[PDB]
RNA sequence: CCGGCCGGGAACUCAAAGGAGACUGCCAGUGAUAAACUGGAGGAAGGUGGGGAUGACGUCAAGUCAUCAUGGCCCUUACGACCAGGGCUACACACGUGCUACAAUGGCGCAUACAAAGAGAAGCGACCUCGCGAGAGCAAGCGGACCUCAUAAAGUGCGUCGUAGUCCGGAUUGGAGUCUGCAACUCGACUCCAUGAAGUCGGAAUCGCUAGUAAUCGUGGAUCAGAAUGCCACGGUGAAUAC
């Protein structure tokens, strides 16, 4: 990155649904190299949350993710500047994955489930991590 | 400390071995020990020979010592009595019967050992050290001889210090892989202690 | 008739047998859904087949080894693209544009001298 | 812990043992063989036993017996 | 569930909550019920009487609570008394089984002085 | 029927040896299978390059044996006569095991 | 390394060969579900350098104890002197 | 006899030897019409394709006189030599590097799938019998693409556990053993029963990694009679991110 632009290596889309987008999600949630297990939380997960909300599966998963994207982040300044889309969704996908690793349910599944049907209605912790980052960017306005 | 021997990494490429046995497992540390002593032997006895290389070979229980060296006249000797006794005492080291041949090293000034030891020979001849690098290069040049580079190091001309003062002359190209490179090392214990005396000779692109 | 691809894939290696005929897949005397097919990405052998389509097309005898799951997997889609000159150099304009036909090269990176693994260095203290 | 085929002293800690019980507990006897299992005919005596410098005597109470010697003679003072 | 002592345990697989009785682990456990006949995953809630104290009749065939509480006591007390080197180094406090103490001996131990 | 397994650390050598057992035998007797050459062993060796402290610094080393295998079908005399005596290798291991 | 070492090791070769792999055959044979005696287990007083666990394997030409390397007969660096000027053959770098 | 098992076939995987291949070679654009750069086609690979070996003149009077060699100095009934026992394993402490953890993306039980690379004769040691197990007995085959080490494990499918210091974690300790070895006390490794600490994600600070990478999962080897959580190798799954 001190010399070299780069390019980007293309990712297979979800085997369920097709979705490179919700395919970069099992990848955020995966860990030691299980994609076999994270794949499975995802699916359970979004299952009883397309069951819950009864919309359909990556339009409530498009929903829930919506609310939690980022407009704009952040001598010391902390200046705002505007995300692109491709950092947008996945700062919004990293958020959803933490808080729902920060939560007190029982499995993955319910823990996911419940961090995405409570950004449905915006009010988890994942769009309190936005709301956080947007008084942040809004706070230090005055530096563009 | 810093450098490949040019010898070992040109091993599979230009340069063969020095021995050319197969062994397994049971047999090739004694095969090994018993090429020690016969190289050991063989170097100490034929000193003022002027030997360059002594190359083994194990043909079905029997060893084939082939003595390259620049004066094959003083190996061999008033008729052959050298050589058979040489032969005799391989044989009493080895525990095979022995064979034994002389392949004539014609130009000894473009061979690194015998080059190495002429100023080794030299410096323990208390010569100055320059006229020995310097005289080794310039008629090693004079044949042949694309590049060659010399090398002596250690407390020269009796110091409290320890230089190098390497010489060269002519292209050595030594990180390429092709390049023959006769490269060779010897010591010279004098008074002082031991100098260190390294050549490579560089003769032809592949 | 009988047409046949190479293969391979991070150790691994799919002989892809390709008849013209019913859609099933024989993988070592195996279905595809018990070879595999209980596990992550059976649709990797499909992708091919998706590229004009497998309704009732063609039976494929397919037998792979060396290499572990998704190693057989990826050598069985590079089997059937190398093996889908059953039709002619048509379907490798499109089935070069997936990218298919490439040998995907990737392979382990040895263990390297003073490195615990490939490329992580073991830590170093204070300075 | 080891050997389920007998257990072990040295030949010669055996013959000073049926000596110091036929003669009587007279003297400790200077042992360096702490690689010894004590036996049951070993009870009563006095066997010193060499900790690297020194031989200290063991007394050998009832309950020595399923050891060896060297556990009655510590090598290292620590303080 | 008052069994082998004044342990009550309850409301857990019977293999499990057998592991209660200081001197019953997993296989000891497993030996039992096997041995009583029970099945090794139901509570002590539903299960009879007669059940509880053959299992009471089972546990009592192994050296339990007190009785091992004071085995070990005892066994500890020959070393300390014998004043070997397990004895020693038992009575020090300090790693019997020839380990390091030049540094992580800390179980044994304690946590660290000054 | 007359299996030959060669072994030599050079790869030319072992090749040319059997290419030389090859044509004497199907020279003199019959039916030689051919020079299947069954996988080379690599044996490697990992040195410390110092006479001191340094670990990091280490020298990597093989050893590549060849194996070839002929397995010669027909029993002739003559070509057991002239396979006996006739090698001309100085670094390859024959084994003439029936 | 230190002369009295290496003559201390060929000590060691010599009763190995001689006692043992012949009166070893005690510790092999009798020594075994039989009958018993105590006699074998005490028919060790045997020069205790017959035992060949007691062979260090030590380099060949300088006597190293450490970094010795079976295959060769030789420590390390008597292993890439020899391998560098090619004495050991078929042994050459290795990269993969 | 449903097992490449046999006759057989030499296609295919593969084995190993010999060749072809990738060079900005072709096209478009930008550029001193130059070097080159950017993009495109073809191609298994595209621009030193990936990795390794290869480490210039010198720097640190860097490391090694304990691998070896070596100048000088020094001991030469001793600073040389032989032996047994001990120590290098000590432990108020402090630091480095690792392993195992704190768990539910998990623990345990049952079934079941897919490797690569290696080693082996004073060696690897099947099958079968005995032992809960480490192992023991008889003992084939193999100096080895043939036999043995040797079942890959994470994975998957079921059941259970249910947020507890808990069916987490395994330290520590008692007892009972197996093997190697003259000999496991100081001072091995492993097994079985029992015990069941600390630890609930780590202060200041700090480290590694740019793709088959990190992470995570096993396997092998050297040294070695026996002793690796180290070292050197091998494969399985397999990311994130680079304005």
């Amino acid at each position: 990155p001190r010399r070299r632009v780069i390019g980007q290596r293309k990712i297979l889309p979800d085997p369920k649904f097709g979705s490179e987008l919700l395919a970069k999600f099992v990848n955020i949630l995966m860990v030691d190299g299980k994609k076999s297990t994270a794949e499975s939380i995802v699916y359970s997960a979004l299952e009883t949350l397309a069951q819950r909300s009864g919309k359909s599966e990556l339009e409530a998963f498009e929903v829930a993710l919506e609310n939690v994207r980022p407009t704009v982040e952040v001598s010391t300044y902390q200046v705002p500047v505007e995300v692109r889309p491709v950092r947008r969704n996945a700062l919004a996908m990293r958020w959803i994955v933490e808080a729902a690793r920060k939560r007190g349910d029982k499995s993955m599944a319910l823990r996911l489930a419940n961090e995405l049907s409570d950004a449905a209605e915006n009010k988890g912790t994942a769009v309190k991590k936005r709301e956080d980052v947007h008084r942040m960017a809004e706070a230090n306005k005055a530096f563009a | 400390g810093q450098k490949v021997h040019p010898n070992g990494i040109r091993l599979g490429i230009v340069k063969p071995w020095n021995s050319t046995w197969f062994a397994n497992t049971k047999e090739f540390a004694d095969n090994l020990d018993s090429d020690f002593k016969v190289r050991q032997y063989l170097t100490k006895e034929l000193a003022k020979a002027s030997v360059s290389r002594i190359v083994i070979e194990r043909p079905a229980k029997s060893i084939r010592v082939t003595i390259h060296t620049a004066r094959p006249g003083i190996v061999i000797g008033k008729k052959g009595e050298d050589v058979e006794k040489l032969r005799k005492v391989v044989a009493d080291i080895a525990g095979v019967p022995a064979q034994i041949n002389i392949a004539e090293v014609r130009k000894p000034e473009l061979d690194a050992k015998l080059v190495a030891d002429s100023i080794t020979s030299q410096l323990e001849r208390r010569v100055m050290f320059r006229r020995a690098m310097k005289r080794a290069v310039q008629n090693a040049m004079r044949l042949g001889a694309k590049g060659i580079k010399v090398e002596v190091s250690g407390r020269l001309g009796g110091a409290e210090i320890a230089r190098t003062e390497w010489y060269r002359e002519g292209r050595v190209p030594l990180h390429t892989l092709r390049a023959d490179i006769d490269y060779n090392t010897s010591e010279a214990h004098t008074t002082y202690g031991v100098i260190g005396v390294k050549v490579w000779i560089f003769k032809g692109e592949i | 008739n009988q047409y046949y691809g190479t293969g391979r894939r991070k150790s691994s290696a799919a002989r892809v047998f390709i008849k013209p005929g019913n859609g099933k897949i024989v993988i070592n005397q195996r279905s595809l859904e018990q070879y595999f097919g209980r596990e992550t990405a059976r649709m990797v052998v499909r992708q091919p087949l998706e590229l004009v389509d497998m309704v009732e097309k063609l039976d494929l005898y397919i037998t792979v080894k060396g290499g572990g799951i998704s190693g057989q997997a990826g050598a069985i889609r590079h089997g059937i693209t190398r093996a889908l000159m059953e039709y002619d150099e048509s379907l490798r304009s499109e089935l070069r544009k997936a990218g298919f036909v490439t040998r995907d090269a990737r392979q382990v990176e040895r263990k390297k001298v003073g490195l615990r693994k490939a490329r992580r260095r073991p830590q170093f203290s204070k300075r | 812990r080891s050997l389920k085929k007998g257990p072990f002293i040295d030949l010669h800690l055996l013959k000073k043992v049926e000596k110091a019980v036929e003669s009587g507990d007279k003297k400790p006897l200077r042992t360096w063989s702490r690689r010894s299992t004590i036996f049951p005919n070993m009870i009563g005596l006095t066997i010193a036993v060499h900790n690297g410098r020194q031989h200290v005597p063991v007394f050998v109470t009832d309950e020595m017996v399923g050891h060896k010697l060297g556990e009655f003679a510590p090598t290292r003072t620590y303080r | 569930a008052r069994i082998a002592g004044i342990n009550i345990p309850d409301h857990k697989h019977a293999v499990i909550a057998l592991t209660s009785i200081y001197g019953v682990g997993k296989t000891r456990s497993k030996a039992i019920l096997a041995a009583a006949g029970i099945a090794e995953d139901v509570k002590i809630s539903e299960l009879s009487e007669g059940q509880i104290d053959t299992l009471r009749d089972e546990v009592a065939k192994f050296v339990v609570e007190g009785d091992l509480r004071r085995e070990i006591s005892m066994s500890i007390k020959r070393l300390m008394d014998l004043g070997c080197y397990r004895g020693l180094r038992h009575r020090r406090g300090l790693p019997v089984r020839g380990q390091r103490t030049k540094t992580n001996a800390r179980t044994r131990k304690g946590p660290r002085k000054p | 029927r007359i299996r030959i397994r060669l072994k030599a650390f050079d790869h030319r050598l072992i090749d040319q040896a059997t290419a030389e057992i090859v044509e004497t035998a199907k020279r003199t007797g019959a039916q030689v299978r051919g020079p299947i050459p069954l996988p080379t062993r690599k044996e490697r060796f990992t040195v410390l390059i110092s006479p001191h402290v340094n670990k990091d610094a280490r020298d990597q080393y093989e050893i590549r044996t060849h194996l070839r295998l002929v397995d010669i079908v027909e029993p002739t005399e003559k070509t057991v006569d002239a396979l006996m005596r006739l090698d001309l290798a100085a670094g390859v291991d024959v084994q003439i095991s029936l | 390394a230190k002369q009295s070492m290496k003559a201390r090791e060929v000590k060691r070769v010599a009763l190995a060969d001689k006692y043992f792999a012949k009166r070893a055959e005690l510790k092999a044979i009798i020594s075994d579900v039989n009958a018993r005696w105590n006699a074998v287990l005490k028919l060790q007083t045997l020069p205790r350098d017959s035992s060949p666990s007691r062979q260090r394997n030590r380099c060949r030409q300088t006597g190293r104890p450490h970094g010795f390397l079976r295959k060769f007969g030789l420590s390390r660096i008597k292993v890439r002197e020899a391998a560098m000027r090619g004495e050991i053959p078929g042994l050459k770098k290795a990269s993969w």
